[PDB]
RNA sequence: ACUAUGCUCACG
RNA sequence: GUUCCCGGGCCUUGUACACACCGCCCGUCACACCAUGGGAGUGGGUUGCAAAAGAAGUAGGUAGCUUAACCUUCGGGAGGGCGCUUACCACUUUGUGAUUCAUGACUGGGGUGAAGUCGUAACAAGGUAACCGUAGGGGAACCUGCGGUUGGAUCACCUCCU
RNA sequence: UAGCUAGUAGGUGGGGUAACGGCUCACCUAGGCGACGAUCCCUAGCUGGUCUGAGAGGAUGACCAGCCACACUGGAACUGAGACACGGUCCAGACUCCUACGGGAGGCAGCAGUGGGGAAUAUUGCACAAUGGGCGCAAGCCUGAUGCAGCCAUGCCGCGUGUAUGAAGAAGGCCUUCGGGUUGUAAAGUACUUUCAGCGGGGAGGAAGGGAGUAAAGUUAAUACCUUUGCUCAUUGACGUUACCCGCAGAAGAAGCACCGGCUAACUCCGUGCCAGCAGCCGCGGUAAUACGGAGGGUGCAAGCGUUAAUCGGAAUUACUGGGCGUAAAGCGCACGCAGGCGGUUUGUUAAGUCAGAUGUGAAAUCCCCGGGCUCAACCUGGGAACUGCAUCUGAUACUGGCAAGCUUGAGUCUCGUAGAGGGGGGUAGAAUUCCAGGUGUAGCGGUGAAAUGCGUAGAGAUCUGGAGGAAUACCGGUGGCGAAGGCGGCCCCCUGGACGAAGACUGACGCUCAGGUGCGAAAGCGUGGGGAGCAAACAGGAUUAGAUACCCUGGUAGUCCACGCCGUAAACGAUGUCGACUUGGAGGUUGUGCCCUUGAGGCGUGGCUUCCGGAGCUAACGCGUUAAGUCGACCGCCUGGGGAGUACGGCCGCAAGGUUAAAACUCAAAUGAAUUGACGGGGGCCCGCACAAGCGGUGGAGCAUGUGGUUUAAUUCGAUGCAACGCG
RNA sequence: GGGAGAAGGCACGCUGAUAUGUAGGUGAGGCGACUUGCUCGUGGAGCUGAAAUCAGUCGAAGAUACCAGCUGGCUGCAACUGUUUAUUAAAAACACAGCACUGUGCAAACACGAAAGUGGACGUAUACGGUGUGACGCCUGCCCGGUGCCGGGAGGUUAAU
């Protein structure tokens, strides 16, 4: 407030943060993969969720949900991410792609197959 | 200390007409007979005079048409901390031009509407709804 | 006088 | 007989409580993960200053060699061209800083994780009112001093007065 | 990032340049720049425009157009009108090349293409026919500039996938109120058309010309050559088996994929059981899931649909239009004050701002209206406004500024007083505490919830006598006063700051705010030197307790005191920045000064400062409320979710303790304020009941009966489990 | 204050010219004047004389000989200059300023001396002696059972007499 305090010093706009630092606004990104692995959900959920870290090619270390029942994901296999948090597991925040690269689709799906990568019957 | 003379007046309006008071003294000035009149000559204020040599001392006498004020709202549009000087076509209209803004011209100070057919703009004082 | 604690989630 | 014990009722107040004190909840410690500071350093990136360096070119200076047109008296003059040299200056070399990005044994805290250990610091007068500054102390919340705030509670407890 | 700069800044002598000039010399002067952010650091082609937005704005600079820059990296100049030259020369470099090893090459950020990078962007295509440009008298070369088409759901737009009738309301699925409904006019069908690709015949329109030999009319000595307008000719198409117009056949070749708990258009059955999985936000699953997987059923879009990333929007969540700061995040602890912002009142004059007209110009394109050509649209295009522009002369002078000379109401001075723990320096008083020696005197004192440590028969405690020393000032003393805030209490002098009142006189706007700057700033700390009764961190011992590094008790050092320097913080708080104006009241406190009879502790005003309650109004509410959190103005400071964090890093400041400035990653969907109803409290008040007291007899000990637990067993069926299960069903 | 001569650089010879040797330095006769001179100003005759700059110029090399720092990085100990085992130890040992404890009221404590007497000191507690520690900065925690020391004086024990 004031009008000759915001001559002498304007209007600073809040630059905020990207959720997903994947960088140069890019859609997906490759990942060799190492550690596939199980983990605990926050409070309310309680299972196991299928998780693996993801070394990108820009090189960036990041976690990638493992979406859909069972995978063929495992110590390396070059994976497709997608971004989107969980909202459960602390730290996830973004997805494989399913049916592309070596993450292949789910088994024995009919309803909804673009998300978890599958063709038709 | 008391920088604009011009917004201490129009409170001493607004503030009256809240307090159903019958009139307002002040300290005068070229300026505030100028507005006084302006205001007068339209119909929120019921006649005012400038009693006083040395030290002069203009009194408004406010108008009331029912227990309500005439004086709807009144603000100082171009107070001294920021000037503001409008063009013949981008002078305002209060409420849709059924109340008036006081403009200081190059021809003496008037209404919006007679500012919009002499031809010219100037510094917009006040708003009178 | 002083005198601790209550494992998790659950009322569209 | 109503002080205390157990429960209940009504009014009133405080509340960080609301499966609604069998309430909530703090910090250390243990374990897992993530990002993050410090760290003997190590390794790149850019860059300042101080120098050396001098290729080509251009410009100046010309003992040396050399020559179409001008002037020639047919001796040679002028003028050029090589070559040489001086200045500017590129690559490159040296020293020393700056900054920035990686990385580092170990280490300091931080965040996160359904059901670990130790206590109970706060919320009610939370059982020593709480908190703020500061100093010392202490496994841990914290405790104690000094000053400050009310964002403290009760005032039919006395026994006698407004 | 707060200082940067020596050809640096000027001037001249010379010198160069197409030309002005530190462009370059020689001297001469020693400046120039910078808080209106220099310098340094990071990032970046710029604009017309694009995108979003109601608009202001925010984002942006693919595609078309203008300008700049660059050409393997780093230099250099030459040749010309024009370059320090994209397929020129020249060096040096790195990296590929060819070498007969002496020496030679080479430069796709022109078009295709490769590897590589990547989430990801295209054919070693086709033609100069048009449209430019290069060349030339032109006959035409060359033109991967233009034109096309390969490829590509990557877009904006169009048409497709059939169209009538169809009851047995088929079956099969699917729910079943096993009666039936439902998918469902859906299908099968029963009639008709054939768009569209797929075959085949016709076949526009991109094309103006160019060229020959010609007539005339120009040209001229000339009916020659040349030129022009009539004028006769033949032809030119990459695209191209064009666009398009007719015929062949027969529904024939042509539909997904999201979603379905709320937000948000749209329901059920199974399978699973806090597992498997969904998740944009809230949140779904613990054996009857509308959210998970499946199925049907629906809904929404459909040649695309979802997901993803990216910008604006909604977000008035950086608020200029258009927010706030008592308690939610947010008033610097309080002053002084330069630069800066703002400034009472009255005439005169300039016109800088402002306003009015003037001409220029805002390249064309898009964007916007009236039109037009694509069969329609998309696209294309003609004109119009628009292009909210920026400059330029002329006036208008109200307002604002500049410059006048005032005026006096703001502000300040003097004059006489009033009150006050305002300050600083020096004295001195009385009570008391501790202690010191002395008299008396006989067992305890002290302390606590209760005890003990402690102190005492060496004679304490108590009592009195005389000292010594230190610190603090009972009562007065108050919702009293003073101070900018911090803060400031015995009494007396010394020096000293302000406040307020009374009526004049004087000055004549001297003012208000204040980033940086600078001062003052409780307590605790810190340094050097004094002092040291009481108190008391630390510390010790005795208790308490499960433990008690606490609370309680007995001891007790730094410190609290002083002098001088530092520190620079507090819930430094009315959690409320300073100054000014304005708008109903009541009761008081406090200090003035008037009018009246002091006629008797009064009668009646009117200034300061202050506490309490309340009106309008405001506020989320609580509350604030003429001492505003009301209504407005001036300026400053500050805020932008919670954690991380007032932390790290650097800077400054400090002897240190640390202060001050002040992030980011990461993480969460909340954190927060006020108030409401309960419940609770080792909160308060009032009551009650074999609740307790006052009794009386019991259980718990024994044996036995019964009933549970457990254990045993082939089975010891099952249920009931604090009170309110256990001689219970 | 330092570190710091940090490190690392570059320039130097001779000869002309600027200037037929200059900025300066010392300044004679001369000109006036004051008082009375071993005068003042005043002017500069010689004499002396760097250091620069510009140009030349010789050598492989110009601070050409003699002369005359090696430098930087991490670290233990001691703050420092100093002192020490004459003659195998120069150090981290001693001292040191500063720090604390402690004694000492002056005929001071203490020291040398049968003593007289000196020193301490012709000083007087901001002084003196002893002891430890060792600039400076941040600090210096707990224990008094043992041994010493200080104070206390009842009781017990206790010599000479
Ligand atoms: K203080
Ligand atoms: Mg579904
Ligand atoms: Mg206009
Ligand atoms: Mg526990
Ligand atoms: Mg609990
Ligand atoms: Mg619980
Ligand atoms: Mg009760
Ligand atoms: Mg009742
Ligand atoms: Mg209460
Ligand atoms: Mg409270
Ligand atoms: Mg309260
Ligand atoms: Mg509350
Ligand atoms: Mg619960
Ligand atoms: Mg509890
Ligand atoms: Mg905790
Ligand atoms: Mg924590
Ligand atoms: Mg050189
Ligand atoms: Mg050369
Ligand atoms: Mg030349
Ligand atoms: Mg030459
Ligand atoms: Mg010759
Ligand atoms: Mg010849
Ligand atoms: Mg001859
Ligand atoms: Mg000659
Ligand atoms: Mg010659
Ligand atoms: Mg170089
Ligand atoms: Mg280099
Ligand atoms: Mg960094
Ligand atoms: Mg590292
Ligand atoms: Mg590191
Ligand atoms: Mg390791
Ligand atoms: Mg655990
Ligand atoms: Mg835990
Ligand atoms: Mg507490
Ligand atoms: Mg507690
Ligand atoms: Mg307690
Ligand atoms: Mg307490
Ligand atoms: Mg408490
Ligand atoms: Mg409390
Ligand atoms: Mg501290
Ligand atoms: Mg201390
Ligand atoms: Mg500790
Ligand atoms: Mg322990
Ligand atoms: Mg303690
Ligand atoms: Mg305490
Ligand atoms: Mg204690
Ligand atoms: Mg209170
Ligand atoms: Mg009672
Ligand atoms: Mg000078
Ligand atoms: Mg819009
Ligand atoms: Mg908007
Ligand atoms: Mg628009
Ligand atoms: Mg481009
Ligand atoms: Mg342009
Ligand atoms: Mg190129
Ligand atoms: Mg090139
Ligand atoms: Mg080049
Ligand atoms: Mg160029
Ligand atoms: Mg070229
Ligand atoms: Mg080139
Ligand atoms: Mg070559
Ligand atoms: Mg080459
Ligand atoms: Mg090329
Ligand atoms: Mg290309
Ligand atoms: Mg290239
Ligand atoms: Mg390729
Ligand atoms: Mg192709
Ligand atoms: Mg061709
Ligand atoms: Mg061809
Ligand atoms: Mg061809
Ligand atoms: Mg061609
Ligand atoms: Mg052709
Ligand atoms: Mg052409
Ligand atoms: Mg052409
Ligand atoms: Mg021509
Ligand atoms: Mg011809
Ligand atoms: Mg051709
Ligand atoms: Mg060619
Ligand atoms: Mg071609
Ligand atoms: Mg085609
Ligand atoms: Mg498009
Ligand atoms: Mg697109
Ligand atoms: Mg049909
Ligand atoms: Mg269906
Ligand atoms: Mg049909
Ligand atoms: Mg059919
Ligand atoms: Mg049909
Ligand atoms: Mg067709
Ligand atoms: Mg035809
Ligand atoms: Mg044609
Ligand atoms: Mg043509
Ligand atoms: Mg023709
Ligand atoms: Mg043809
Ligand atoms: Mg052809
Ligand atoms: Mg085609
Ligand atoms: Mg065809
Ligand atoms: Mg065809
Ligand atoms: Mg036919
Ligand atoms: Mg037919
Ligand atoms: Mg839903
Ligand atoms: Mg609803
Ligand atoms: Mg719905
Ligand atoms: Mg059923
Ligand atoms: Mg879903
Ligand atoms: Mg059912
Ligand atoms: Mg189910
Ligand atoms: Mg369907
Ligand atoms: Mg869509
Ligand atoms: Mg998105
Ligand atoms: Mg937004
Ligand atoms: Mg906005
Ligand atoms: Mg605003
Ligand atoms: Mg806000
Ligand atoms: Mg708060
Ligand atoms: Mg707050
Ligand atoms: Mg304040
Ligand atoms: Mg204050
Ligand atoms: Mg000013
Ligand atoms: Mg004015
Ligand atoms: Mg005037
Ligand atoms: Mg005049
Ligand atoms: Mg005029
Ligand atoms: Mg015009
Ligand atoms: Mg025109
Ligand atoms: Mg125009
Ligand atoms: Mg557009
Ligand atoms: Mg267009
Ligand atoms: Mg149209
Ligand atoms: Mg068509
Ligand atoms: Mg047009
Ligand atoms: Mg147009
Ligand atoms: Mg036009
Ligand atoms: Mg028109
Ligand atoms: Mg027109
Ligand atoms: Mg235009
Ligand atoms: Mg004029
Ligand atoms: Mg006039
Ligand atoms: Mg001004
Ligand atoms: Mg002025
Ligand atoms: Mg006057
Ligand atoms: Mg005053
Ligand atoms: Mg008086
Ligand atoms: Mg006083
Ligand atoms: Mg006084
Ligand atoms: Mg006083
Ligand atoms: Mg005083
Ligand atoms: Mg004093
Ligand atoms: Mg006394
Ligand atoms: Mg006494
Ligand atoms: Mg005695
Ligand atoms: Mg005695
Ligand atoms: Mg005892
Ligand atoms: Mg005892
Ligand atoms: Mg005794
Ligand atoms: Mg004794
Ligand atoms: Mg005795
Ligand atoms: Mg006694
Ligand atoms: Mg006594
Ligand atoms: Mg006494
Ligand atoms: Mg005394
Ligand atoms: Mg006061
Ligand atoms: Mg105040
Ligand atoms: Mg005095
Ligand atoms: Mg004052
Ligand atoms: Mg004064
Ligand atoms: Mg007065
Ligand atoms: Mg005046
Ligand atoms: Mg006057
Ligand atoms: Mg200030
Ligand atoms: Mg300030
Ligand atoms: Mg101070
Ligand atoms: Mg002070
Ligand atoms: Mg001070
Ligand atoms: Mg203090
Ligand atoms: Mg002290
Ligand atoms: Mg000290
Ligand atoms: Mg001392
Ligand atoms: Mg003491
Ligand atoms: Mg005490
Ligand atoms: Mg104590
Ligand atoms: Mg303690
Ligand atoms: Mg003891
Ligand atoms: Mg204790
Ligand atoms: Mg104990
Ligand atoms: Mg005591
Ligand atoms: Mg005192
Ligand atoms: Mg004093
Ligand atoms: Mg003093
Ligand atoms: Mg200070
Ligand atoms: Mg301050
Ligand atoms: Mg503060
Ligand atoms: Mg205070
Ligand atoms: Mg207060
Ligand atoms: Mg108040
Ligand atoms: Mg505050
Ligand atoms: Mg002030
Ligand atoms: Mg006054
Ligand atoms: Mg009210
Ligand atoms: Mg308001
Ligand atoms: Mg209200
Ligand atoms: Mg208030
Ligand atoms: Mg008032
Ligand atoms: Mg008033
Ligand atoms: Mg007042
Ligand atoms: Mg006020
Ligand atoms: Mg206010
Ligand atoms: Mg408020
Ligand atoms: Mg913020
Ligand atoms: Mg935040
Ligand atoms: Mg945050
Ligand atoms: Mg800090
Ligand atoms: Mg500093
Ligand atoms: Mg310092
Ligand atoms: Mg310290
Ligand atoms: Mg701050
Ligand atoms: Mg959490
Ligand atoms: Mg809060
Ligand atoms: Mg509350
Ligand atoms: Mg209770
Ligand atoms: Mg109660
Ligand atoms: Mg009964
Ligand atoms: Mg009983
Ligand atoms: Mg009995
Ligand atoms: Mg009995
Ligand atoms: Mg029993
Ligand atoms: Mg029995
Ligand atoms: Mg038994
Ligand atoms: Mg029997
Ligand atoms: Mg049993
Ligand atoms: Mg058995
Ligand atoms: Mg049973
Ligand atoms: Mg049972
Ligand atoms: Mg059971
Ligand atoms: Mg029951
Ligand atoms: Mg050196
Ligand atoms: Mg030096
Ligand atoms: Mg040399
Ligand atoms: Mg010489
Ligand atoms: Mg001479
Ligand atoms: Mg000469
Ligand atoms: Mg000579
Ligand atoms: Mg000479
Ligand atoms: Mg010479
Ligand atoms: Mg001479
Ligand atoms: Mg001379
Ligand atoms: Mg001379
Ligand atoms: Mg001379
Ligand atoms: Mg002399
Ligand atoms: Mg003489
Ligand atoms: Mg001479
Ligand atoms: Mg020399
Ligand atoms: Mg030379
Ligand atoms: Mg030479
Ligand atoms: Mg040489
Ligand atoms: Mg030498
Ligand atoms: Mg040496
Ligand atoms: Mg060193
Ligand atoms: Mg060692
Ligand atoms: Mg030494
Ligand atoms: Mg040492
Ligand atoms: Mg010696
Ligand atoms: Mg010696
Ligand atoms: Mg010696
Ligand atoms: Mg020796
Ligand atoms: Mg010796
Ligand atoms: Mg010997
Ligand atoms: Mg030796
Ligand atoms: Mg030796
Ligand atoms: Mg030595
Ligand atoms: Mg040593
Ligand atoms: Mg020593
Ligand atoms: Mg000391
Ligand atoms: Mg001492
Ligand atoms: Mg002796
Ligand atoms: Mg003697
Ligand atoms: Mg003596
Ligand atoms: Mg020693
Ligand atoms: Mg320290
Ligand atoms: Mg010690
Ligand atoms: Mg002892
Ligand atoms: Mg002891
Ligand atoms: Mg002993
Ligand atoms: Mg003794
Ligand atoms: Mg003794
Ligand atoms: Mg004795
Ligand atoms: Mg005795
Ligand atoms: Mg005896
Ligand atoms: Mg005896």
């Amino acid at each position: 407030a004031t009008v000759n305090q915001l001559v002498r010093k304007p209007r600073a706009r809040k630059v905020a943060k990207s959720n997903v630092p994947a960088l140069e606004a890019c859609p997906q990104k490759r990942g060799v993969c190492t550690r596939v692995y199980t983990t605990t959900p926050k409070k309310p959920n309680s299972a196991l969720r299928k998780v693996c870290r993801v070394r990108l090619t820009n090189g960036f270390e990041v976690t990638s949900y493992i979406g859909g029942e069972g995978h063929n994901l495992q110590e390396h296999s070059v994976i497709l991410i997608r971004g989107g948090r969980v909202k459960d597991l602390p730290g996830v925040r973004y997805h494989t792609v399913r049916g592309a690269l070596d993450c292949s689709g789910v088994k024995d799906r009919k309803q909804a197959r673009s998300k978890y990568g599958v063709k038709r019957p | 200390s008391m920088q604009d003379p011009i917004a201490d007046m129009l409170t001493r309006i607004r503030n009256g007409q809240a307090a159903n008071k019958a009139a307002v003294t002040m300290p005068s000035s070229k300026l505030k007979v100028a507005i006084a009149n302006v205001l007068k000559e339209e119909g929120f204020i019921e006649d005012f005079k400038v009693e006083g040599d040395t030290k002069p001392e203009l009194e408004l006498t406010l108008k009331y048409f029912q227990g309500k004020a005439v004086v709807e709202s009144i603000q100082r549009v171009s107070r001294p901390g920021l000037r503001i000087y409008k063009r013949k076509d981008e002078l305002p209209k209060v409420m849709a031009g059924l109340g008036i803004a006081v403009v200081s011209t190059s021809k003496g100070v008037m209404t919006d509407r007679a500012a919009r057919q002499a031809g010219l703009g100037g510094e917009i004082i006040c708003y009178v709804a």
